[PDB]
């Protein structure tokens, strides 16, 4: 009926209003190869979408627009969404309404910027774009949480009470699993590992949804691990390759409960949280303590409930109980949540049409924004 | 210099430091701000002569006799 | 002692210093406790790794700065411990406490617990031989040579109306409300994330309040100056980068009027005052609009006082004037108020010796202060 | 041991020693290890493969000479030992490990393995009882006096652009390259072929390196110069053999600024040196700006520096004053540099003991290392 596009920070996902599961599933990362004095290949693309990068990802410059979601180049991302169509569902935007997904603290310029290549571009007859919590906390099915979101490319916790705005709590955060990886790499090179293109970053993140864990006592679980020569456990890659990793798997996640790795000036994401938890009335904090939504697809670790649940914990008092909220799904619960969202009553009259943004230009984005 | 000598295979010529050649209060304007000096030195020893009495000028949670007054004595 | 009484402009944000006998503070820096960011190996970085002064101030993308007076409440009084004895140190002072009178200045309302902590610094750590710390207001007063009025001390952090009359306290006419243009510019770093700037740092905040202090004001008209068409004033950078400004230098310190923006209630300190006029008497009010006390760095907008004039005449009755005190070097006017309350003679009762300290304490700071 | 310590002017393509108190490295040689281009099997061949000065300058068209270092990555850890023995011969040393302080420096970018392999060999094999490993940058900065600056280095294939400030340690920091000159003649030499001219061997390849450092330059005005009809002044090698070069003479160096056909799209440490610029801050910037180093030896080229100069002319914006500290001995600037850290009486308790060594190993190197 609608156009339900989710614009993951890593991968992407698509489909139209109800559906269930994600069309799109593809990589929402942008490459070309190195156009250089040879000649064309039989004839083939000049830019490659996702799983066309991701299949000749030996020479396919793995770039992004998307700067933790912040899109430089839309042009990029446009053709993919034009061939997105022509390649899931080959529908023209023009007769369905889209959807579409967004982050807290961007810019209005890259949201009007994205409305009018809708508009001008696209042809929607009308669209919306909404944050992904939103999504999250609706396949929850509450209205009162703090909705820790975390893209790959981004982090936000939304703290809601009932459905309302509370952005002086909500907080940006662009920490990417991109980011750990490119620690990752790095630790790596200095493990005999030393690797330097994206293409080794593809691996090397799968390798992170692989193996690489949350641990519980980071130092005490590093030395232990240090002592512990079989929890370095190997994998022969897709090269004649192989690996070995027992620290490195909970060695680099601490990186987002320890910005010094980085040197981020900020705080670990589970006192982050906390800080963000700080901006609020404590008693209704209470029901925030209760309502531990463990949200974003880069939740999806091994002992990272517990683990940020204990630190929060020993910053809390002992009456405030975190309840997590976390189901594994949660990845798919951001389109999901978006795709059931397009069901919605009021939603079927929430829209932003043609004339209903070429009559009012940009400016309809804020208004229209949630 | 004389290092430069004794090494053959380092080459002179050369501008080291190789640069780019780069060449080179509102609020008191306002229609109704009076900035004004006390003429710290005057006012100082106008209200220094003026002696000031006290005599326990105690207030904090203090209870009996409900008014108080800071600067109790007289000088 | 029989020597030089020690001036010291401590004010929440800019904490000043010098000596009673000098008409202009010597020693003024703002509020800032700097830890390197960085690891250094090599010889050539000095070291101290709490700096102050030039360190500080040079060094700014290196020492992660903090400023410690929370809403000038500081928890973390062993820094300023070490800054007063930066005070002590060549650089400022080269005395002792035993050495010299010394003043401080003080909030009203504070917290006993940090006045009590201060006390055991200057009389146990410290051992000055009289000392006696206030109000900034009665600095201000002599700053003014009045004695009848409204006190709108408002500094950095810190917004506060004090209406004494002739010299008379009246504390339930007088309120203090602990926020001030470091929250502006906060807000000013929250505009900077709404057009995507992550300058975080408080080296960053410095920059904010580079500009802050470079370029804003305050347009009287609020919707009428902020719905129009801005200019965007390309502000340049500690590399003298171009960056453009909106309608964010003058609807920034709007904040301080409407702070349901930010997510709290208040009324705009200037109708506190009106409050506080109400608390106040008839006709002895007119006194006290006629005594319109300016100060705080932060009062610092064109068209400021001139804008709360139109609150006044949106708020106040008809013929009920009011008189603007504007002061030279407001900062240096609280400062040379100090210098003429610590070059007082007959301040042997309003001080406090270092035995009594020992007497007491506590209760003799309370007991002797208000 | 309390005798005159090894400096030793280290790297991957040229490795040259000789002590403190010598102004200049006693013996100046480059990294090689030259084995025969003949079966070796029959008896009176070119065996010991130990060709080391004269003995490789001796043999051009019979010896098939390796290179260990490849990028900071060494693995001819036996054909290392025997240029040490080398060294250690009454050639070049004329004393032993055990009998004088060595120190070794290194560049970013190197695994644990190496540093503990060449440990294992230096207190095992060799026994230095006064030991310690050290950068490059810092050795340069030395020889230049300065402690804050953005230093570079030119080496066979070592490119580290980190931006230092007075000896800060700044691993956030780190942009290193893994390549230079070495390719570079790889691909000229590729050129050569295309227009005729086959240099496989080592020592073929060695005469080409010798134009590289002979006859080979930056032209500032790359695609001016090559739309430009070039006139190809002949070469004269040790045959004396007539060869021209002409565009080929600066295009596979101007190629590092623009990898455009090289595959490997690299960036021309200008652009890497940017995103140096972009870890540091504008006001640490404007000043690094000023402070600039280079290092290494394919630093030497006619319009090199000039060239680089106009590059990030075109790169910076406007008000931003740039100088580049680069003296004609980049090369021993790093031995200077050594000289002076052997001078150093912190440099003594920084290395590590051969008892030190025997006690923890690599954690001491990687704990005591800095
Ligand atoms: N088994 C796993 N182990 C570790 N990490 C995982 C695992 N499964 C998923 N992840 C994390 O999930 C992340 C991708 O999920 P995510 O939904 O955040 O992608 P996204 O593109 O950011 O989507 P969106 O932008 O819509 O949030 C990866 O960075 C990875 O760290
Ligand atoms: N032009 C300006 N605009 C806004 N705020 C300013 C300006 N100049 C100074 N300030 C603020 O006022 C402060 C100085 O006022 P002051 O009374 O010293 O504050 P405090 O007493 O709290 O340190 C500075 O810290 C600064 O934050
Ligand atoms: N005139 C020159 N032109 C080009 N490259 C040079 C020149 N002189 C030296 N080089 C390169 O620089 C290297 C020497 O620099 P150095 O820092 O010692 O390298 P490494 O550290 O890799 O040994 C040589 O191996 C050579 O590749």
């Amino acid at each position: 009926a609608a156009l339900v596009v989710d614009n993951g920070s890593g991968m992407c996902k698509a489909g139209f209003a109800g559906d269930d599961a994600p069309r799109a599933v593809f990589p929402s990362i942008v490459g070309r190869p190195r156009h250089q004095g040879v000649m064309v290949g039989m004839g083939q693309k000049d830019s490659y979408v996702g799983d066309e990068a991701q299949s000749k990802r030996g020479i396919l410059t793995l770039k992004y627009p998307i700067e933790h979601g912040i899109v430089t180049n839309w042009d990029d991302m446009e053709k993919i969404w034009h061939h997105t169509f022509y390649n899931e569902l080959r529908v023209a935007p023009e007769e369905h309404p889209v959807l579409l997904t967004e982050a807290p603290l961007n810019p209005k310029a890259n949201r009007e910027k994205m409305t009018q290549i809708m508009f001008e571009t696209f042809n929607t007859p009308a669209m919306y774009v909404a944050i992904q919590a939103v999504l999250s906390l609706y396949a929850s099915g509450r209205t009162t949480g703090i909705v820790m979101d975390s893209g790959d490319g981004v982090t936000h916790t939304v703290p809601i009470y009932e459905g309302y705005a509370l952005p002086h709590a909500i907080l940006r955060l662009d920490l990417a699993g991109r980011d750990l990886t490119d620690y990752l790499m790095k630790i790596l090179t200095e493990r005999g590992y030393s690797f330097t293109t994206t293409a080794e970053r593809e691996i090397v993140r799968d390798i992170k949804e692989k193996l690489c864990y949350v641990a519980l006592d980071f130092e005490q679980e590093m030395a232990t691990a240090a002592s512990s020569s079989s929890l370095e456990k190997s994998y022969e890659l897709p090269d004649g390759q192989v690996i070995t990793i027992g620290n490195e798997r909970f060695r680099c996640p601490e990186a987002l409960f320890q910005p010094s790795f980085l040197g981020m000036e900020s705080c670990g994401i589970h006192e982050t949280t906390f800080n963000s938890i700080m901006k609020c009335d404590v008693d209704i904090r209470k029901d925030l303590y209760a309502n531990t939504v463990l949200s974003g697809g880069t939740t999806m670790y091994p002992g990272i409930a517990d683990r940020m649940q204990k630190e929060i914990t020993a910053l809390a008092p002992s009456t405030m109980k975190i309840k997590i909220i976390a189901p594994p799904e949660r990845k798919y619960s951001v389109w999901i949540g978006g795709s059931i969202l397009a069901s919605l009553s009021t939603f079927q009259q929430m829209w932003i049409s043609k004339q209903e943004y070429d009559e009012s230009g940009p400016s309809i984005v804020h208004r229209k924004c949630f | 210099d004389p290092k430069y000598a004794d090494l053959p295979g380092i080459a002179r010529n050369e501008p080291d430091v190789y640069e780019t050649s780069d060449l080179p209060q509102e609020e008191l304007t306002s229609t109704s701000v009076e900035h004004i000096i006390v003429n710290p030195n005057a006012a100082y020893d106008k209200f220094k002569d003026k002696r000031v009495g006290t005599k326990g000028l105690d207030f904090s949670d203090r209870i009996g006799k409900t008014k108080r007054t800071g600067y109790e004595s007289g000088e | 002692i029989a020597n030089q009484p020690v001036v010291i402009d401590n004010g929440s944000g800019v904490i000043k210093a010098g000596f009673a006998g000098d008409q202009i503070p010597k020693y003024c820096f703002p509020n800032y406790v700097g830890r390197p960011k960085h690891v250094r190996v090599m010889a050539g970085a000095l070291e101290g790794d709490i700096f102050i002064g030039p360190k500080a101030e040079e060094h700014r993308g290196l020492l992660s700065i903090r400023y410690p007076m929370e809403h000038g409440i500081v928890k973390d009084w062993n820094d300023m411990e070490r800054i007063w004895q930066y005070v002590y140190s060549k650089d400022q002072l080269q005395t002792f406490s035993e050495e010299h009178p010394v003043l401080l200045t003080e909030a009203p309302l504070n917290p006993r617990k940090n006045r009590e902590r201060a006390a055991e610094v200057f009389f146990e750590t410290f051992n000055v031989p009289a000392l006696f710390i206030s109000m900034q207001a009665v600095l201000s007063l002599y700053a003014t040579g009045r004695t009848t009025g409204v006190v709108l001390d408002s500094g950095d952090g810190v917004t506060h109306a004090v209406p004494i009359y002739e010299g008379f306290a009246m504390p339930h006419s007088i309120m203090r409300i602990d926020i001030a243009g470091r929250d502006v510019s906060r807000f000013l770093r929250l505009y900077l994330r709404k057009e995507g700037y992550d300058f975080h740092s408080s080296s960053e905040f410095e920059i904010v309040k580079a500009i802050k202090e470079r370029a804003c004001y305050l347009s009287i008209n609020p919707q009428k100056d902020e719905t129009l068409e801005t200019e965007k004033a390309q502000y340049y950078l500690p590399d003298g980068s171009t960056i453009e400004i909106g309608p964010s230098r003058f609807r920034a310190p709007e904040l301080l009027f409407r702070p349901d923006l930010i997510g709290e209630e208040s009324e705009g300190i200037h109708e506190v005052l009106v409050f506080a006029i109400q608390k106040s008497d008839m006709d002895l009010r007119r006194t006290l609009f006629s005594n319109i006390v300016l100060s705080g760095g932060s009062t610092l907008f064109k068209g400021f006082g001139d804008r709360l004039l139109s609150e006044v005449k949106k708020l106040a009755p008809k013929d009920v004037k009011i008189r603007i005190s504007a002061p030279q070097e407001r900062l240096y006017s609280t400062w040379i108020g100090g210098s003429i309350l610590a070059s007082l003679d007959t301040f042997k009762k309003m001080w406090v010796s270092k035995k009594e300290y020992e007497e007491d304490g506590a209760r003799s700071i309370h007991r002797k202060t208000f």
